[PDB]
């Protein structure tokens, strides 16, 4: 008498990477990197219109 | 982080760490310029309010404020304190000897009319006295005492039982056979707690005091059931005997001892590895 | 396994999950039958000449 | 007399004489009135050849 | 945390391996504090006494005297427990797992209680050493002494059987909701005494001199639950006190000795911690690093000390 | 440390940003151990429950329930406290800030209500923003037990009038409890809530055994022991409060439940368990009123 078990796929799913850049929102946005901002506390955005 | 340091600056009258050894359960002198008032309250009238004012007023007098208020009483201070009290004779005898010879026996009568008097008033010496430490070193000068005593728990009797093997270090001496009633005679092999008793009985031998430690592999919680236990005490009848804190863990059976070297031949046990979970106190019943 | 999304706020953080899920083949043996009848076997074996 | 787990005598006066005078210097003989559970502790002679 | 291991005797059934698997968060029971044990000390074989098992209320008897310790880690040889009484100093914070009917909450103190609700059975099945293991019920402070006051007067019930017999339940609990089922069978007599003892005598000191200087205001709260809604919610519908009402006695001592002060602190000592001489005491608090305001019926909670 | 951040919120005037300053060592109260932390979870607006600001019944409630922390260092924009109840035994030296007793060399201090002394005292208010601080009052455990049933005994005198109680001397000093001109009228009120469970868990409490004993030991080994005790101590109040007073199972039996979970919160509610130790270093190990002390972990 032969009897044996087994392992038949191993399926996994890559993971779906994405940037921001991508979607269609990245209209409305002005994505601007401005660190040490969390140091200041000063809420002073001004510009001439 | 298994690490901490007390130091405080006190007098000499008490203790004297330089006739103590490195081992030593200093205990406090909680609020001694307190109780005229207190010592009013929290008793019956027909209980001679003014006797601490005057007995502890003797124990000044056996020696203002200072620039150290009064701390630091020995765990060797209270063995003679209460040695005529508790029912052993000839074994207490030989701390009173180490006392008398190396720290005044006067200021030791005036103490022992003290701790009559407290239970007396009913203004008790526990909530007095709080542990302080180990007693790590005495850079005492003539009149002073700046005596680096760790408090904090576990670590104060390792980092002063780890470099211990070599020469001398603070073995933490019970300081007397008839004290550290070492319990579980029905026992077997764990990790004990420590504790620090204090037994009372009002009336009896007129408001006695016992001052001694017990060591159990019981719960504080589950103590008060062998507290009440163990005793002849029990007939007060007002209430509020046999106080008790927590001096923390011994977490090796196998290390208690019986010895009688100290200085006067004074007997004594050796207890190898310590946790000092402080605790405090519990009095109730 | 499953990509998060950071927050800010009272909502928590969000640690990254996985899955890891076993299935188990189920089996059937379906059957089919054919007969020969009784005088015609004696042909095939060579008997019946 | 180290375990007893069998009942004593009736009278109090025969159940101490049969006990101080056999259990007077056994070394074998405890030296203390027995607890309820656990052993008898037997004393430790001084020493032994 | 002291890790204290407790050894997986004899051979292991392959089910039996896996009854270790799904504890990683219960409660040990040790009578001890060992850093090494076998596996029969702790089971409900040990909790078994001289001749029979104690009942609900001696379970709690057999659980005072005995340590709470947590499996933290779980081994097929060795069960990593860590006892909570001692080895709860922890930056590592052991986790528990509720094993209830009950949410907690973020912040509430636990205690631990047999089982004794009717599905809550909880005692698992060793087939290659004949053990079981009632694992206790962790459960909130107020949730537990609102247990332990059901059974003991149930227990005083089975000390006297005068009315006729359709009696009142004291089998119904309330928590948000949730009609829950008590498990009513056996009272035994000295796990009753033992604790009938306690609070017969725990009330008598709460009685000083100064106590009945109280008793003169109850009139007082009467006209106040008339005219107050705090006070109304407070005299509840089905109080003695409200009853009562169907005194002062200077006899001054000294006529300076604070009768009040007095009578309080000794209430507070006596009568008020009844809920550590009855039940276990609380060492359990809930702290949820991630912002978790609750901790829901078989979910894990990250615990640290003393409330 | 795990020193959990409390954000400031957006921009405030230059006084409430030098009002924060001085607060550095006061003891804040977080809900939830987040890294990052607004301040009106902090703020006293935060332990609105039942639609009113609470007693200090309902503080002692909400004490008993978060979670303590230590304003370590203040900074632009970010508060930095390191609670106390996370860590191991005795580790994380830090400093809290003195209110009037001593706080000696030990003595395991309590963060308990701050209506225990004057009403509007400490009370941290931020014009900004519009939010309130109301900072407890560390005291330590003796001292702490002590006032709390001080003060709960002055409203009964209160609830129904005809020793001034409050003198309370400590080693060194006199302590002024009274402040009689406008506190005493607020401080009354606000302990309404906790006085009237303090006379009903007691008034709840005898006349249960006054109508228990007398139904009990009438049906072995509980009328032996406890009547051993209370030989002519309790029996002679027996008679006392029987006579000058006045006197049904299943009321009594479902009034035994209710009283012991109510006394028994009491015990959690009052009493205040020692939160911190102190346990000084290099220092002069008394401490000034207004100074910082240091301050470790677990009693």
């Amino acid at each position: 008498d032969v009897e044996f078990d087994a392992l038949l796929g191993s399926y996994c799913n890559t993971l779906s990477l994405v940037r921001f850049l991508e979607l269609g929102l990245s209209v409305a946005c002005v994505c601007t990197k401005f660190p040490e901002l969390a140091y200041m506390n000063e809420g002073r955005v001004q510009f001439e219109v | 982080p298994r690490y901490h340091l007390t130091r405080q600056v006190t007098l000499t009258d008490l203790c004297q760490p330089n006739a103590e050894r490195a081992g030593a359960l200093l205990l406090a002198l909680r609020h001694p310029t307190d109780l005229p008032h207190l010592a009013r309250h929290r008793a019956p009238p027909g209980r001679q309010t003014e006797r601490l004012a005057e007995a502890w007023g003797q124990l000044l007098e056996a020696s203002e404020s200072g620039c150290a208020r009064a701390g630091l009483v020995s765990f060797n201070f209270l063995v003679a304190a209460c040695a005529a009290a508790y029912d052993a004779r000839d074994a207490a005898e030989a701390v009173r000897a180490h006392i008398t010879t190396n720290y005044a026996g006067a200021r030791l009568d005036r103490f022992s009319e003290c701790l009559r008097a407290m239970v007396h008033t009913h203004v008790f010496p526990h909530e007095v006295m709080r542990f302080f430490g180990g007693l790590v070193s005495w850079v005492t000068q003539d009149e002073l005492a700046s005596v680096t005593a760790v408090c904090s728990g576990p670590q104060e009797a390792t980092h002063t039982g780890h470099p211990g093997r070599p020469r001398s270090a603070v073995t933490i001496p019970a300081c007397a056979f008839v004290d550290l009633d070492a319990e579980l005679c029905l026992g077997g092999p764990g990790a004990a707690f420590l504790y620090l008793v204090f037994t009372y009985r009002q009336c009896r031998d007129q408001e006695l005091c016992c001052v001694y430690v017990v060591k159990s592999q019981l719960p504080p919680r589950g103590l008060e059931a062998a507290l009440e236990r163990l005793f002849g005490r029990l007939r007060i009848t007002t209430c509020t005997y046999a106080a008790f804190a927590e001096l923390g863990v011994m977490p090796d059976d196998s290390p208690r001892c019986l010895h009688r070297t100290e200085r006067v031949g004074v007997p004594v046990v050796i207890l190898e590895g310590v946790v000092w979970r402080p605790g405090g106190w519990r009095a109730c019943a | 396994h499953q990509p998060l999304i950071a927050r800010d706020g009272p909502h928590p953080v969000e640690q990254p999950v996985h899955n890891y899920m076993t299935k188990v083949i189920d089996r059937r043996a379906l059957n089919a039958a054919f007969s020969l009848a009784t005088e015609a076997i004696a042909l095939l074996t060579g008997e019946a000449l | 007399y180290l375990g007893r787990g069998a009942p004593p005598l009736l009278d109090n006066a025969a159940a101490v004489y049969l006990r101080n005078a056999v259990v007077a210097g056994n070394r074998l003989g405890p030296a203390q009135p027995l607890p309820v559970f656990g052993c008898a502790q037997v004393p430790r002679r001084a020493g032994m050849d | 945390c002291f890790e204290a291991d407790i050894a997986i005797p004899s051979g292991i059934s392959r089910p039996d391996a896996a009854a270790l698997q799904r504890c990683e968060g219960r409660v040990v029971f040790l009578p001890t504090i060992r850093r090494q044990l076998a596996l029969a000390d702790v089971a409900h074989e040990s909790f078994v006494s001289g001749g029979v098992s104690p009942d609900t209320l001696g379970l709690l008897l057999a659980y005072r005297r005995r340590f709470p310790a947590v499996i933290t880690r779980v081994l097929p040889t060795r069960i990593v427990a860590c006892p909570v009484d001692l080895g709860l100093t922890h930056a590592g914070t052991v986790n528990l797992r509720n094993t209830s009917p009950v949410d907690l909450c973020n912040g509430d103190p636990v205690s631990l209680v047999p089982p004794v609700f009717e599905g809550q059975a909880t005692d698992v099945r060793l087939e290659s050493l004949d053990l079981t293991l009632r694992f206790p019920v962790p459960l909130p402070t107020p949730l537990a002494r609102e247990i332990v006051a059901r059974l003991v007067a149930r227990g005083i019930r089975d000390l006297n059987p005068r009315t006729p017999g359709e009696l009142p339940d004291l089998n119904v609990l309330y928590y948000n909701g949730a009609r829950l089922s008590l498990v009513a069978d056996v009272q035994q007599l000295a796990s009753v005494n033992t604790e009938l003892r306690s609070l017969v005598l725990n009330m008598v000191y709460s009685i000083t001199e100064g106590t009945t200087l109280i008793l003169t205001l109850i009139p007082r709260l009467l006209a106040l639950s008339a005219q107050d809604g705090y006070v109304n919610a407070l005299l509840q519908m089905q109080s003695v006190t409200r009853e009562a009402a169907q005194a002062p006695m200077l006899m001054q001592d000294g006529e300076r000795r604070l009768p009040l002060y007095e009578a309080l602190v000794a209430w507070l000592a006596h009568a008020g911690q009844l809920g550590d001489i009855l039940a276990l005491a609380p060492a359990v608090r809930v702290c949820t690093f991630d912002g978790a305001a609750v901790v829901q019926s078989g979910d894990m909670a990250p615990v640290i000390r003393y409330p």
